[PDB]
């Protein structure tokens, strides 16, 4: 039966004398005004010990409680719940786990529950020990909730061995699990007549289907039943055939964190009275002598919460919410008057919560207790590197050595190949000037195929012209070469998915080294943001992402086609507006950007707001590059402010001075060639390796086709919001995704659009 | 509000951020006040074979947030991934 603990509200004034009671350092248990007092989560026990010794009473659970030396209890937060605030309403309840007769004793499990709003917060799992012999194999039972265990369908040599499997009861014996993850809600009770044999196996629990939309259905159940069982074949099934969802990553070698002297106090009184444990035993002299024991044994649990305030000190960065569990095997026994040196150690990290384990050392060199600890640190946040930053043989280091970087980039190199009939890992490696893609075969004809596809969607005038990239190609050309000055991963339409992957390569050897929490934001440099997107969400597939930056690489190779060498009249800057001027700020910047581009009447606009008031990249014709870089060499010369004339002086009058200005610059700027180099200047520096202009309005027309690319290769199946909410920051709208009416208002003033305002309008018609 | 819908609205929501984001500018500092002041994020991490981003994430703080990250007892790791892999695989050298 479940037993059911008094509904137990948290105040101050008891969390308040808990932390002179453990004697715990945390200032986020202080009452203090504008932040919440957080229930130290040592306190949970406070709430639940009276109901989770309630559940070791009963008249078949028999044992000298004298006797009953508490073997291990621990602390777990389901995932979300926030631990305990200060005025909080906690109500418990516990059920006895597995009923265990040892050869040495009975462990009798308990699993305790605490509910705050109706759910639940954290549960508290203990296991005790009736110490002696218990021929007891009529009160015993085990009744443990199995791990949800997967099974991944890849083939059909394997579904066939699930099939023969008696237990896996189908609702639709003809589904066809052939590619899919099933999960099993496996929960396995037992009767036991010996100490090893079991006397009836209870194996039971649904079983369900990841769907692409990751909704998941009970296609079937787990249904074992036998007699004299030695383990369940079913949780032993799916120990080797399935897997574990949590798999903790560890490290290479341990950090050891520290060894801190914790002394207990000389008497066991103060938390004895805020515990509700009366135990004599650890006061009690005359009690303590009794038990056979060196004297007034310390509170197990008080050692317990005194190495939970150093988990939380030293291993926790001091912040109560971000601990998430705390465990505690009791090994040994020690008095008062001890100074403890407790060894704690990073060993492990799971999925943003790190793993510590300790053991309890004194003064007398002998452990006393051991237990682990889970603590998030979801204080991570991304930020991905653009263009240009690509070298020869990058990437390549990890390579040789991770399966996380192998595995992508094979992938990647794969799709590459059986695609384009091409090796970003040939180009990467050793970088080719050239490249000849051969279409002869039946693999070069579905390569050629390919090849087709691949077309600017560039709206004129109201129309698109669906114009053909590297026209050439066509059913009766043979074999195309692509071209470079000095080495094709130069070329961007090879460093764009090659740099994309080299980060996602990275970023999937944190994965397999799980140092990524699940929460943490990201945000990357134009191109970046696609490798950030790919990484933390998983929005794109591996084959997908190389695609699509593949067809951005080629959208911005041929984006403006060029001269027979391949130079583009167009490029950025990087602008400094505290090298032109300090008083001349990014209002100043955008200002005098924005009337050298009406006046001149070639494109110069700001494309990335880098830096505040350090780094704009400015992009757009190269003659209007290298006429507003002599704009902040002569303001920078003359230290003439714009912002001071505009108001302070004239109304507008400073606009007809900036002509003159502009026009003096302009007639200097317009006699340099075409094949013109982009001359640093007093206020500017110019980029190297992008002769494209991104970002820009030279490309206003090939956002069309972009679009196209992006409804037919991000698939909404693949796309979750809760993967994505609080985390995604844009580059044009640095905003955390929302999908509110907010956002979608927030994004259509930036650049309208059909289908943004389509969705404003009819907001209410998706609202139900 | 309904499952397939928030699919479909979160899809099309993201696609035309990309397919814009694709020829617009990149308010890169209005992005540094999402997370290093709004978010109070520790620990940033540069994914590249150069930094960049680390710099300018560097330089935002000693301008806008010296004051900001002294006054709320915080330490900013600003980490390229190609020169400080060390502090992100926790394998120091004894």
């Amino acid at each position: 039966d479940v037993i059911k603990g008094k509904d137990f509200e948290i105040t101050a004034k008891e969390v308040y004398d808990f932390t002179h009671a453990v004697g715990n350092n945390c200032e986020d248990f202080v009452s203090r005004p504008d932040r919440t007092m957080l229930a130290p989560m040592d306190f949970a026990i406070v709430v639940g010990w009276r109901a989770i010794i309630k559940a070791i009473f009963p008249n078949t659970v028999d044992g000298d409680l004298l006797k009953l030396v508490h073997l291990s209890n621990g602390y777990k937060m389901i995932p979300g719940a926030k631990p305990l605030q200060v005025g909080d309403v906690v109500s418990t309840t516990a059920v006895i786990e597995s009923v265990v007769n040892q050869p040495t004793g009975k462990i009798v499990d308990v699993v305790g529950t605490l509910s705050r709003n109706g759910k639940p917060v954290m549960e508290v799992t203990s296991s005790f020990f009736y110490r002696g012999n218990y021929t007891d194999f009529e009160n015993t039972f085990q009744k443990t909730v199995e791990p949800v265990y997967q099974m991944h369908i890849k083939t059909s040599k394997d579904i066939a061995v699930l099939r023969s499997k008696e237990w896996f009861q189908l609702d639709d014996e003809d589904f066809d699990l052939l590619n899919k993850t099933l999960t099993f809600e496996t929960e396995t009770e037992v009767t036991f007549k010996n100490a090893n044999i079991f006397s009836s196996v209870k194996c039971f629990g649904p079983i369900k289907v990841e769907l692409p939309t990751k909704e998941t259905v009970e296609i079937g159940i787990v249904d074992y039943e036998a007699g004299a069982s030695h383990g369940n074949p079913v949780v032993d099934f799916l120990k080797r055939n399935g897997s574990t969802l949590e798999q903790k990553v560890n490290l290479e070698n341990p950090i050891p964190i520290a060894v801190l002297d914790s002394y207990t106090p000389s008497t066991n009184e103060p938390y004895a009275r805020v515990s509700g444990d009366l135990n004599p035993i650890h006061v009690s002299r005359h009690f303590a002598s009794y038990a056979n024991l060196p004297g007034t044994i310390t509170h197990g649990m008080f050692s317990s919460a005194s190495v939970r305030a150093l988990i939380e000190n030293w291993a926790a960065d001091s912040v109560s919410s971000r601990v998430r569990g705390y465990t505690c095997q009791f090994v040994d026994m020690v008095l008062p008057n001890t100074a403890l040196k407790t060894s704690i150690q990073h060993v492990g990290m799971i999925n943003g919560r790190k793993l510590i384990k300790f053991e309890t050392r004194n003064e007398d060199d002998v452990v006393v207790l051991t237990g682990e600890a889970e603590i998030e640190q979801p204080v991570t946040t991304f930020v991905f590197t653009g263009q240009g930053s690509q070298e020869q043989g990058m990437g390549m280091d990890l390579y040789k050595t991770s399966k996380a970087a192998q595995d992508v980039w094979n992938r990647a190199d794969n799709h590459f190949k059986d695609t384009y009939g091409f090796s970003i890992l040939d180009i990467v490696i050793n970088n080719p000037v050239n490249l000849t893609i051969h279409f002869g075969g039946e693999k070069g004809k579905r390569i050629r195929e390919n090849y087709s596809a691949m077309i600017f969607e560039t709206i004129v005038d109201g129309k698109l012209k669906t114009e053909k990239i590297f026209k050439e190609i066509n059913e009766h050309s043979t074999s195309y070469t692509f071209r470079s000055e000095k080495g094709l991963l130069s070329a961007t339409q090879f460093t764009q998915p090659a740099l994309t992957l080299m980060e996602k390569a990275a970023f999937e050897d944190l994965k397999s080294k799980g140092l990524i929490p699940a929460d943490a934001t990201f945000a990357g440099h134009s191109l970046g943001e696609y490798a950030a997107l790919a990484s933390l969400a998983d929005v794109m597939s591996i084959e997908s992402l190389v695609e699509v930056v593949f067809y951005r690489g080629m959208t911005m190779q041929v984006a403006v086609p060029r001269d027979e060498l391949g130079r583009s009249n167009y490029g950025m800057i990087a602008i400094n507006p505290g090298r032109v001027a300090a008083s001349f700020s990014q209002e100043a910047l955008q200002y005098v950007v924005e009337r050298v581009g009406k006046r001149t009447g070639w494109l110069v606009e700001i494309v990335n707001y880098n830096v505040e008031n350090q780094q704009y990249v400015a992009a757009g014709d190269l003659r209007a590059l290298d006429t507003v870089t002599n704009v902040l060499n002569f303001i920078k010369l003359q230290k003439i402010d714009i912002i001071e004339l505009q108001k302070s002086l004239s109304l507008e009058e400073v606009e007809g001075h900036l002509f003159e200005i502009i026009d003096e610059a302009s007639k200097k700027s317009a006699v340099k060639p075409r094949p013109l180099k982009l001359e640093r200047g007093f206020a500017c520096i110019p980029l190297v390796g992008i002769s494209v202009p991104f970002h820009s309005t030279y490309l206003m027309n090939g956002v069309k086709p972009f679009k196209s690319f992006l409804k037919k290769n991000i698939i909404k199946e693949n796309v979750k919001v809760a993967r994505l909410a609080g985390k995604y920051i844009p580059n044009l709208t640095a905003k955390p995704f929302q999908v509110t009416k907010e956002y979608f208002q927030d994004v259509y003033d930036l650049t309208g659009s059909e289908p943004i305002k389509e969705i404003i309008d009819n907001w209410e018609k998706y609202e139900q | 509000m309904k499952p397939e819908v928030e699919q479909e609205l979160a899809h099309i929501l993201l696609t035309e951020l990309l397919a814009y984001q694709f020829a617009s500018p990149v308010r890169w500092i209005e992005t540094q006040d999402v997370f290093l002041k709004d978010f109070n994020t520790e620990r940033v991490v540069e994914i590249g074979p150069s930094p960049t981003l680390a710099g300018m994430a560097q330089r935002t703080l000693k301008n806008k947030y010296e004051s900001y990250d002294a006054a709320l007892s915080l330490h900013r790791e600003i980490l390229c991934y190609s020169k400080d892999a060390k502090e992100i695989y926790y394998t120091p050298d004894p």
